């Protein structure tokens, strides 16, 4: 993959406007409510969902936060993203057996929380960026898959 | 399949949203041809294949006149789409994996435009609901 | 969803290679985990995760036995195959994207055992026979 | 995509073996037939399908054989994937406006044709190895769609 300058622009522009915090911890809420299989691995944190079947478990849905500053590295160095995830990408598999195609679907649950915040400012163009750079984040974890 | 749960939700949102069909319809094309460019080998017959052109506009009011049709045969929508669905299988040839493509792009749009009524529930039930509009979309193709 | 015609072309084939389900199984399995080897992470509990490995083996024959009772099933999958479906959905939490995976080793495996019955007009019927197997594996999953 | 030793002997050996006369023609006839929708880019060559519903317009068949000629130039420079295939993606692209989703679906029916004739040395390492450059190709192909 390789960046134009306005793409460059609009992921930077994208993340110093974010909060992680409010972001964050929305969106895996919002995908272990949507993509529930991936209760798997927060299972024993235990106390997960509401008797309201909401996923209001603050601690796991705190994971969120460290996504989302997981996606810093590559923001911050988008010409190497590939080699950027290298650990955590051997994490993910060989510590904590997730499977990669649950990325995908963090990452879907990430770009439409981030849509409802943003709201008219989420244009066309912004959602194509920010879903390119997903892309190349979610490639780049699924690579120490052996 | 859709669950009485997954339904009603389905029914209670678009009773909310169903309102602003035509511009949502809109931006969800506009996306679609943006985001996806290789999408627009389907539209190429249209002069202006740019976001909010007039056909892109036309188009999205047909779409979601589509989507609102679904909803209403939400019990059958083999049945309900056939039509919709012949048209897209034998007239325009469309590849099936392009439906869900529209449908991702159907919920950004839901969520920028209804961030408070656009829950993980009313999206879980929307989803499962969306995906089986594809499916019976598909149903005609081979 | 399947017309008479697919129904009988995947009643016919399966008359055919039947007799073979346990190393069409085994085949299918060994594939999947080689060829898609992320998906080993829901067989780490085995000890032997290798091609044609004894539990690989034993596993084979469970798969293609669903399969048996999906063609047994055919005209109603949703109900036939919901017990299987809860056992991926809540007991080993599959993503149900994993399904069409194996479907496609499933369909490789077919080919080369047996190359002149498994025809385009085969093929095309039991494509669709199996995404029809993995939408009802789906079902219990949300 | 990097590439082992053995992944690149794999696949030079598959190649060698090939009949693109019989494999080509056998893959784009069985995709017309399981992926009807391929058609639409060969309506005009007309005379597509029997009467028994085979796609039997050895013409049109004979496209397959071009697709894997096209397939070569990959094999030859594995480790210029990407850069080898800019005029062919251009070209399914903006003159021939090719839904790139097809090139998946044809590889799926070149990897089962050619499944059917190597039989038992279409190992599961075989098919990976193979899987895996067709994956390349096809991602190569759908660069130009812009
Ligand atoms: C694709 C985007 C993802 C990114 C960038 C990411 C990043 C991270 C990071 C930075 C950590 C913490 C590592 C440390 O402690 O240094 C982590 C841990 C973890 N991740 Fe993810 N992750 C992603 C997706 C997922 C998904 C989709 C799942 C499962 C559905 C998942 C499951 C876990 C688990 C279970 C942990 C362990 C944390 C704990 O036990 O406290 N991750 N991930
Ligand atoms: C949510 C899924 C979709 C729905 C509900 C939908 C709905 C519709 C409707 C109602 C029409 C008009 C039918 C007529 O002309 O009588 C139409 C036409 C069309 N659709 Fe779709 N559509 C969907 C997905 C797609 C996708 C994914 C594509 C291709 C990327 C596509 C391509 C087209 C084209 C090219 C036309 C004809 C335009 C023209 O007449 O100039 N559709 N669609
Ligand atoms: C064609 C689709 C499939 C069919 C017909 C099928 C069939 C079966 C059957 C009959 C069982 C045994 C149920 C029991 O224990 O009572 C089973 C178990 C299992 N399946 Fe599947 N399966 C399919 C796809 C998959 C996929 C794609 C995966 C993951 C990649 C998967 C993962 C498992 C696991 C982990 C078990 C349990 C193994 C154990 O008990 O140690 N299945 N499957
Ligand atoms: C993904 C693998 C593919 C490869 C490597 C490939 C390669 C080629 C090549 C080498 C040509 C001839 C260009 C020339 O004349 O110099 C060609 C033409 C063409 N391709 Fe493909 N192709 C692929 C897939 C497809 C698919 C999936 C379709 C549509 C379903 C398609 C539709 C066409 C058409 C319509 C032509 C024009 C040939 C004629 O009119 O005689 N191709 N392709």
């Amino acid at each position: 993959v390789e960046w134009t300058d306005k793409e460059r622009s609009i992921i930077s522009d994208i993340f110093s406007h974010m909060d992680y915090d409010d972001i964050g911890p929305k969106a895996l809420s919002r995908c272990l409510v949507v993509y529930p299989w991936t209760q798997r691995y927060f299972s024993g944190f235990g106390n997960l969902y509401n008797a309201e079947g909401i996923m209001s478990n603050a601690n796991v849905a705190a994971h969120g936060i460290k996504v989302l500053h997981g996606l810093d590295r590559g923001m911050k160095n988008m010409d190497n993203i590939a080699d950027a995830y290298t650990d955590l990408s051997t994490l993910h598999s060989e510590k904590l057996h997730v499977d990669p195609d649950n990325f995908k679907l963090l990452s879907d649950c990430i770009t439409i929380v981030l849509a409802a915040k943003m709201g008219h400012a989420f244009t066309a163009e912004t959602q194509g960026a920010f879903q390119k750079f997903l892309a190349a984040v979610v490639s780049a974890l699924g690579k120490q898959y052996h | 399949s859709l669950s009485d749960k997954d339904k009603a939700a389905v029914r209670a949102l678009w009773s909310k949203i169903g309102k602003s069909s035509d511009a949502i319809g809109n931006d969800a094309l506009s996306r679609m041809i943006v985001v996806y460019p290789q999408t627009k080998i389907y539209f190429s017959h249209w002069p202006d294949v740019t976001p909010g052109s007039p056909n892109i506009k036309a188009h999205g009011k047909k779409v979601m006149g589509g989507i609102a049709l679904a909803v209403s045969k939400i019990d059958d929508l083999k049945t309900g789409l056939m039509e919709l669905s012949e048209q897209h299988a034998y007239k325009l040839r469309v590849d099936p994996s392009n439906f869900k493509i529209l449908n991702h792009c159907i919920l950004v749009v839901i969520s920028t435009m209804f961030p408070k009524e656009f829950t993980p529930e009313a999206h879980v039930s929307l989803d499962k609901f969306l995906s089986g509009v594809a499916l019976a979309l598909a149903e005609r193709y081979r």
